[PDB]
RNA sequence: AACUUGACCAACGGAACAAGUUACCCUAGG
RNA sequence: AAUUUAUUAAUGCAAACAGUACCAAACCUGCAUUAAA
RNA sequence: CCUGUUUACCAAAAACAUCACCUCUAGCAUCACCAGUAUUAGAGGCA
RNA sequence: CUCCGCAUAAGCCUGCGUCAGAUUAAAAUGAACUGACAAUUAACAGCCCAAUAUCUACAAUCAACCAACAAGUCAUUAU
RNA sequence: GCUACCUAAGAACAGCUAAAAGAGCAAGAUUUAUAGGUAGAGGCGACAAACCUA
RNA sequence: GCUAAACCUAGCCCCAAACCCACUCCACCUUACUACCAGACAACCUUAGCCAAACCAUUUACCCAAAUAAAGUAUAGGCGAUA
């Protein structure tokens, strides 16, 4: 079955993580402390960020199922 | 492992000095390729029964491909280290006792 | 800005999609295929080539009604808007496909050869031996990639041990599993070849610029 | 005009200034050392002296290593010292013939290796030489610990050494949590390589990684002068009270 | 032919360039749909002007004034004049204890203050 | 092994080993 | 025209790999062989 | 053997392009060809 | 005489406004050169938009009739 | 930023025969503004071996 | 008699010795010098041709830590040039 959306237009897959993460008991030295990217240090893993307050112009709505009015039975409008 | 040698001689650098290499010293000739050589057996001490050598604790000269792929990862065999040889030797002695 | 393919839509729709011409250039911006350039603006109609694609909740064979048969600028064959259940899609139109007709798409192989009806889609194994077929897929569920041009039709020569042998329009034998869906009949616009371009200018309208080898 | 120091010494001068100077002395030595890697792509001369056949005279002979190019991919894997050989050859092995550019690449394979100290399985790219080297060392953990940095020629390999070395130095209970007896057995087998935890931390780090690690250690918030002055005033008051 | 040396400003370039570039004025709001500008009152700087009635200081100083030596203020001098007296009294009375630095005006952190010294969050 | 031998290298004092074409021509002085 | 096949494809060998006496996946690397440009 | 560009221009001529015509290669999809599938696509010749 | 002209866009960047000049054009009033002073004020224009899913087969041409082919700039709903 | 080709999204074209629309006289294989792409072992070329800021 | 002529400083050169640089405020990788929104592009890979061989086809040079000497010696090289 032909799938729609060519690979070239889809977001590039994440780069391969540094192998220092694989090694147990080792803390990869990253550029998070520098506050900018450098090619010679490992890429940091950042925890998901939340604004912590309401900003109408940058609002994100919850998942559709979580909506209070979500119903399992569809309605045709 | 490709092994090469230089066509042109390199003049002696002297004690505590590194040779000065000119453009001619980059020309090489292929002395030998290690892959094109008869394979050698890998000595292993078996820790479990195997169709070829059921005898546990028996030194075997299995093919390197077979030993690496199956015997060593699965724990059927262990390397023929001096330390390992002593440990199994005692079992062969204790069993007779 | 570097070349970005227009083929970025991920969700199927019957709405014509705006296309971007390439001019014979690849992503590097260098000409790869010569003689391609300009022409009339064209919108893409997402043609569904997996004839047997039941709706999300529903399963098994289903029927569709031919709402419309119309010209397609992106291909030689004509296309048909078919409505089944609550879903519409674009398919390739057979020689005698007409508005209002009902067509059947089934993935069931009967004990014998079911009657051949133009525009229906059954598994090759179910289709009678020696029937004109179109829009055949190489693998079960891959989707029709062959016999898709106007007026083209392959024949089902024989079925042997769970496989089917079909003659492609180039008179070449092709062997596929018997669970491969296909469409009975010839493709629309059987008289496509007869048409004469007549005027050099018409070639430019079709997006084909002069190509001088030397 | 002339520079005070030769330009080739400027790098060493950098290590005497700023953050680089504050790096541990043991780590700095590793950078200064210039050990010769084991011959891989050439055959070394057996002795210091040889008898010249042409004139029958004893003449000094020196080993000149072949320049090896290590692509970035090799740093992820373990190639056992092998690398690309970028040079030239004579067509049909004839000096009179045109000189042609030539590259000799190693044969790479994907293999699975299990580290007893780390108790993990790794998928790494290796050559046949790496497999042979592991056999002569009786296991990956021995090969990684035994081999020096110049021989390993791999950033991943030096990263593994820090992992294994830190576990031995820290006596980490995380290895085989349910079986303390098994944990002790593995640690006993590698006791020789156990080095202090302080030194083990800086094993295999690059200069950039070491500088960043030292920057984080040094990084501290400035102390408010309110706290500093309070300590001085209280000390002055106490001394004044003592004199009284 | 283009003038490289001259200062780049919003007067130059086509309509898109001229609109986007400004002259350094601080924004006081945002743009909504339809290019409607919404002005945020808080963003607008509020001028805090005092009451000058009955104020004796004037733009200039009389020339008949005793010249004095210039002594720039320092952190130590401020501590000796604003914080040292309170600690000195408490130390004699024994009430003073390190844990209670805040009693003399020490701020462990700037968080939660309207005017935070570092990072400075207030205008001159 | 030695003693020795070998290019019509004939453009014959012999470059170890290489042609056409340019009326699209490029450079050089006479 | 001579020089060359570094280069690109094609094939062979070795290399790697597995299974029920006898044979096995392309890729990859090394070495050959004609071609291509 | 249709018309179109080209130097020239009233222009002629030739060249190239090109409708038609002819042979040649190709049984297939997620960056060109092409979101196409031999009534297709590409490469040539065409007096 | 009109060959244009006015405006916008693009470009340009104060480049015939006032005052003064010993500077300048063939021209010791003019001045586009020099010094000083002044100036173009937003309604036009630029500068835009919360999220997630979902919707979008029917050209344009006075769009009606008769037609086509090279098959087309123009649209949502739910929370 | 010239020019050649191409991409995106624009724009222009009086009258006359006027069925047919067509460089007919005077709506096209036309012209044209904007932004972008293809770079010298190359690009582009209805191929002059031309053009790619002389 | 005009046009002109004349000038002595600005600095500069080569050495020696010493290892240099740089956060008033504000602005500056977007169309730099532009107060203020969900990133993700990431660096590493033989210098080449050619001075010459009176052509050119292998062949010559530009770095690796002490002035001098060993020594233009050993040695390499169409064993030629030359190194
Ligand atoms: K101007
Ligand atoms: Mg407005």
């Amino acid at each position: 079955a032909y799938e729609w959306g060519v690979r070239s237009t889809r977001k590039s897959e994440p780069p391969p993580l540094d192998r220092v993460y694989e090694i147990p008991g080792l803390e990869p030295i990253t550029f998070a402390g520098k506050m900018h990217f450098v090619p010679w240090l490992a890429r940091p893993i950042f925890p998901p960020w939340d604004r912590g307050y309401k900003d109408p112009r940058f609002y994100r709505s919850p998942p559709l199922h979580e909506h209070p009015l979500y119903k399992d039975q569809a309605c045709y409008i | 492992t490709v092994i090469v040698e230089r066509w042109w001689k390199v003049p002696l650098a002297g004690e505590g000095r590194k040779p000065r290499l000119h453009r001619r010293h980059r020309v090489y000739k292929l002395v030998e390729d290690t892959k094109h050589r008869p394979k050698e057996n890998l000595e292993l001490i078996l820790t479990q029964s195997v169709e070829n050598v059921g005898v546990r604790g028996d030194l075997v000269s299995v093919k390197k491909s077979l030993g690496r792929n199956r015997l060593l990862p699965q724990g059927l065999a262990v390397y023929a280290s001096p330390e390992n040889k002593k440990l199994f030797e005692e079992e062969k002695l204790l069993r007779q006792e | 800005a570097n070349f970005v393919s227009w083929k970025s839509r991920t969700k199927y729709t019957i709405t014509p999609v705006k296309m971007r011409k390439s001019g014979g250039r690849d992503h590097t911006g260098r000409i790869r295929v010569h003689g391609i350039g300009g022409g009339h603006k064209q919108r893409y109609r997402m043609i569904d080539f997996l004839r047997f694609r039941p709706e999300e909740t529903k399963s098994g064979p289903f029927e569709e009604k031919v709402i419309q048969v119309r010209y397609d600028p992106c291909r030689s064959a004509d296309i048909a808007l078919v409505a089944g259940g609550s879903r519409k899609r674009w398919i390739i139109a057979t020689e005698n496909m007409q508005a209002g007709d009902t067509i059947l798409n089934s993935n069931h192989i009967g004990r014998m050869a079911v009657a051949a009806r133009e525009g229906d889609a059954h598994p090759l194994g179910a289709l009678p031996v020696g029937t004109l077929i179109n829009n055949v897929e190489s693998e079960p569920g891959r989707g029709a990639q062959y016999i898709r041009a106007a007026g083209t039709c392959g024949v089902l020569l024989r079925k042997v041990n769970g496989t089917a042998i079909i003659q492609l329009p180039s008179k070449r034998q092709m062997q596929v599993l018997e669970t491969c869906v296909a469409t009975v009949g010839r493709v629309s616009n059987v008289d496509h070849n007869k048409r004469v371009i007549g005027k050099a200018g018409r070639n430019r309208w079709l997006g084909k610029r002069p190509n001088s080898g030397r | 005009p002339l520079h005070k120091y030769p330009v080739w010494l400027w790098k060493r001068l950098q290590l005497r200034e700023g953050i680089c100077s504050r790096l541990p002395g043991h780590y700095l030595r590793s950078l200064e050392e210039e050990r010769t890697p084991t011959p891989v792509h050439y055959r070394p001369h057996g002795a210091k002296f040889k008898i010249n056949p042409k004139n029958g005279q004893r003449e000094r002979v020196e080993d000149v290593p072949i320049p090896i190019y290590f692509p970035p991919e090799s740093q992820r894997g373990l190639w056992g010292g092998e690398g690309w050989i970028l040079g030239q050859i004579y067509a049909n092995n004839d000096k009179l013939s045109k000189r042609l550019k030539k590259v000799w690449k190693p044969q790479l394979f994907e293999r699975e290796f299990y580290s007893e100290i780390l108790d993990k399985k790794f998928t790494v790219t290796v050559t046949m030489r790496t497999l042979d080297l592991i056999d002569e060392a009786y296991g990956l953990d021995f090969y990684i610990l035994k081999t020096p940095k110049e021989d390993l020629c791999s950033k991943f390999g030096m990263d593994l050494k820090r992992g294994m070395l830190l576990r031995l130095a820290r006596q980490d209970p995380q290895l085989h949590p349910e079986d303390p007896e098994r944990r002790a057995a593995i640690y006993d087998k590698y006791k020789e390589f156990a080095i202090p935890e302080e030194e083990a931390e800086w094993v295999g780090l690059t200069l950039e990684e070491a500088i960043e690690k030292q920057r984080l250690l040094e990084e501290k918030d400035p102390v408010p002068l309110f706290k500093i002055y309070v300590a001085e005033l209280i000390q002055q008051l106490q001394q004044q009270a003592l004199s009284e | 032919g283009a003038d490289r040396m001259s200062k780049w400003t919003s007067k130059r370039g086509p309509r898109s360039f001229r609109g986007r570039k400004g002259r350094g004025a601080k924004g006081i709001g945002f743009l909504t749909s339809g290019w409607r500008f919404v002005q945020i009152k808080e963003m607008v700087p509020e001028f805090v002007v005092p009451d000058l009635t009955g104020f004796k200081l004037k733009p200039y100083v009389s020339y008949l004034a005793p010249e004095s030596e210039e002594t720039p203020l320092t952190a130590a001098q401020l501590f000796s004049e604003a914080v040292a007296p309170a600690i000195e009294k408490d130390f004699k009375d024994g009430t003073f204890d390190p844990d209670n630095l805040e009693k003399y005006g020490f701020e462990p952190t700037q968080e939660g203050k309207l005017f935070q010294l570092y990072p400075r969050n207030f205008l001159r």
